[PDB]
């Protein structure tokens, strides 16, 4: 996800279902959009396994 | 022939039977007649449901007192329409489109249906331009957006209407575009007060007023917002000039929808609200938007039932906004005006890439200090301030001074207290609150931060209280 | 002929019509067909109610998407039956009795109906033999009963699945009998995890797994526990040798029964549960028992909705158990694992006549110390610890060390802390907590008690922090 807190304490693996739960205006959409944006290098790699 | 016939009358909801093949489409406007000589009128019914067996359930927009079963119902063929154009600027209108101050006016205008579709997705663009008002708390912690949607949440009697009037004074007077004001299910005295004060402030010639107030059947209070929104949509699409839209208590639209739903015989959802709460709220709020190149700055007051912010109505409204100013009764009881809860209120442009680094840093520091104060509030309530650490005592002093300096004497508060208003530029606000959160005013008493403007007002009040900066 | 006809399909509940005299009995299994090529399958329907006029209301065990009104429904003349025998060991099965990893396996076995009556009262015998697990807190405060009924209570995501995996590691790995694992409405990732981890430990060859998970319709989640319980009942009554029965979140049985209670036409009970809550829970939970001379050591996980132990489902489950390990989220939030609430957990063999005088005395002293600490916590949080007595400060230090020493590094949590697991005999636990309550380690820091095993691990970690004992 590119986030220290998530990648260190609540890590997410491929195939896992992690719930982003919270109040409004706490950074849920921020966390998810950053998770999406962090895959840019994986996309630019080229192999379908990354 | 093809005319209908009233069958059931359950409050302001009327069931009408039509000859087969002549069933009116949904949202169509039908006309019935009440002949009782004191209540003689012509009811405008709006088709809501097709019940089957050629029955049609409609919502009456006028009280059905005196309506008889079996009377003739005339299908007009089109939905309820309102006048649109330049001519609507300067006049007061109904939910049905009737001019109130000058009856019969506007009947020759172009008439638009009040049921439109929201703009396409490819037309939408996010709005991230700051709208500077002159209030310290609004400009610092919840900056408003040009062409974005703004709301003022609050319980009963916390200052929603006074803040609406403050924003009318600040934004609508120096404005170049056109303004629309919908009063949905609110006081009629306030509608008259606003009409008169806009007439005298020379703002009425730019403002169109549409009023469906507390003494109206739920259909009127459900459709008046759509009428005003139709006029605003005309001003945005056909003329394209920087519309402003003020809506007083959109929650009354929600509540009238609740009552209408109860009368239509729908199953009640959680709390008791209609099952189609979010759907109606979205159908309404998605037309209040700025398209690419055409602007509508919107500002709505949202009532919070029983001071319950988890109520389904405001909780559903929250998702449709760019800046939400939340007024608390805890802040209102301390004499702070506007009674803005700084920790609950928010804005989507409080972002270092929009407002700048210093604005955002000062805002985050203010919010951190106030959150620490709120964390300590329990201990402070039982043991007082004397038991905290020295760091915590310093922070609580700074936080009391900050929460008092977010208060301000508003232009609309001169009618209650007699003291005129105050405007504070945003750069001066940032500088002042930077100095507060840095500790440059920890010697000035707690008062003298109360209901003032910038730093010059603070200096004057402190020197009148024997202090200096 | 004598077949049925689908009349109504409302979600998972299907109404079927049969000719007079060919009405299937209650709990029979009927077969309908879905011929849509993307969803083609054979629906199994369990007769739930006799609606009258030859109508029959059944619950479907597969999703009803693609089912047409009027299709043929074949009455099998019997209830749902599952394969039984010493040949089900080593295989993953269905709620219907179908092998998942090797389809077709078991169609030539003896098949037992999944509906039984509980053993007669004259065959019941109390079990008062301790099952030594190896966990400090479990062996001390919640001693498990050998041949008795054990449960793990707790909210969503505290310790239940990890604790059941730990107990499969401890009790089932070196067992001389059979193990049956029912995954009732749980995750499928965890089911595959358990399958693989039992194949690794060479335990799968002795274990029979029956899975009906969260993605299944409520019929499967309602009947999978009965299928696995029928397998265990065969291993207890016919073979007669030391069954172990693990059930993950059995509650899902109650919840699946609650999802269809309104579709079956029953008025809802207090908290939205079915009116037949306790009755169905008793019909199921009374078959999970050890008769005289025939042992079934049961161990269930019980989900507590929203951490509310007053919810009717856990409150009704509480009455069927000999030992309860109740997990808290307050202990989960402090990092203490397993997150057992020592003040809420209980066991019926915590009796001076069963566990001995010293075990019981040490357990009661630990409980008293922790209760006094829980009573002082609020004072300490508001007024500070220095306001207490010297006796109370001594007790607070002891209680913090004790509540940290009840935690342990489990074998099944190496995936979460990287640390290998520990095992502590019951006598070492008794003597260690005796020394703690007496005060022999009041000079060792609060750490070095946290996630360790016996007294040797305590010495190691204390010296790792510069201390002795
Ligand atoms: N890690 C972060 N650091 C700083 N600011 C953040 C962070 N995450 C989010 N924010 C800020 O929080 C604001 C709102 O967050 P976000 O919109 O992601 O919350 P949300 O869960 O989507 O709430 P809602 O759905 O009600 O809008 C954004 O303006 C963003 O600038
Ligand atoms: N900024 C202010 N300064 C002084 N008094 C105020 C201010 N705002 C509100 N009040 C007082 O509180 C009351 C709030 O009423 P209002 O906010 O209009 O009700 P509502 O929020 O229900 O529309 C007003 O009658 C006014 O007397
Ligand atoms: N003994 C333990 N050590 C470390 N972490 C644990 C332990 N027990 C539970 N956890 C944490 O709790 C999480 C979920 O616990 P689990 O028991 O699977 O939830 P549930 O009780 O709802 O099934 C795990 O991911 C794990 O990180
Ligand atoms: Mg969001
Ligand atoms: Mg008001
Ligand atoms: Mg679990």
């Amino acid at each position: 996800t590119g986030i220290k807190a998530i990648d260190a304490m609540t890590p997410i693996g491929r195939g896992q279902r992690q719930l982003i739960i919270g109040d409004r205006k706490t950074g849920k959409t921020a966390v998810c959009v950053d998770t999406i944006l962090n895959q840019r290098q994986n996309w630019e790699s080229g192999d379908p396994k990354k | 022939d093809t005319s209908g016939r009233v069958v059931r009358v359950t409050g302001p909801v009327v069931d009408v039977e039509f000859p087969r093949g002549s069933i009116p489409e949904l949202f169509n406007a039908l006309h019935a007649e009440i002949t009782f000589e004191s209540l003689a009128k012509t009811l405008t019914l709006e088709v809501a449901q097709h019940l089957g067996d050629n029955l049609v359930r409609t919502i009456s927009l006028q009280p059905t007192d005196g309506l008889v079963r079996g009377v003739e119902v005339i299908d007009t063929g089109r939905s309820i329409s309102v006048p649109v154009g330049e001519g609507v600027k300067g006049h007061v209108f109904n939910a049905l489109g009737d001019c109130l101050d000058e009856p019969g006016y506007g009947e020759k205008f172009e008439h638009w249906s009040i049921h439109r579709k929201p703009p396409a997705f490819e037309e939408l663009e996010p709005r991230t331009e700051m709208l500077e008002t002159g209030l310290k708390v609004v400009d610092l912690l919840t900056p408003y957006v040009r062409g974005g949607k703004i709301a003022l949440f609050g319980g009963a009697g916390v200052g929603k209407t006074v803040l609406i009037q403050e924003m009318i004074n600040r934004i609508a007077r120096n404005f170049g575009g056109t303004s629309v004001f919908a009063g949905v299910g609110e006081r009629t005295r306030e509608g008259n007060d606003l009409w008169v004060e806009l007439a005298e402030a020379n703002v009425l010639k730019d403002t169109a007023l549409v009023f469906g107030q507390m003494d109206e059947p739920p259909g009127t209070r459900m459709r008046v917002a759509l009428s005003a929104l139709t006029m605003a949509e005309w001003f945005r699409d056909e003329q394209g000039q920087d519309v402003l839209l003020f809506i007083d208590n959109i929650f009354r639209f929600t509540q009238a929808g609740s009552e209408v739903s109860t009368l239509l015989g729908r199953m009640p959802s959680a709390v008791g609200y209609q099952p189609t709460l979010a759907d109606e709220m979205g159908e309404l709020q998605e037309r209040i938007t700025s398209t690419r190149g055409r602007s509508i700055t919107s500002m709505q007051a949202v009532y919070v039932p029983a001071d319950d912010y988890t109520d389904p109505a405001p909780a559903t409204t929250f998702a449709h906004l760019d800046a939400t100013t939340e007024l608390s009764r805890a802040v209102f009881s301390k004499g702070i005006f506007p009674a803005v809860d700084p920790l609950a209120s928010s804005s989507t442009i409080l972002d270092p890439s929009v407002v700048g680094d210093e604005h955002y840093r000062v805002a985050q520091e203010v919010i951190r200090i106030l959150q620490r104060y709120k964390d300590l509030q329990d201990i402070i309530a039982i043991l007082g301030i004397d038991e905290l650490s020295e760091e915590d005592k310093q922070l609580v002093n700074r936080a009391r001074r900050i929460e008092r300096f977010l208060s301000q004497n508003m232009m609309a508060a001169e009618q209650f207290t007699g003291q005129p208003g105050s405007t504070v530029p945003v750069k001066e606000t940032i500088e002042a609150f930077d100095r507060l959160c840095k500790g440059d005013f920890d010697h000035v008493p707690e008062q003298a931060f109360f209901l003032i403007g910038g730093l010059d007002d603070l200096a004057k009040k402190a020197e009148s209280l024997g202090a200096k900066l």
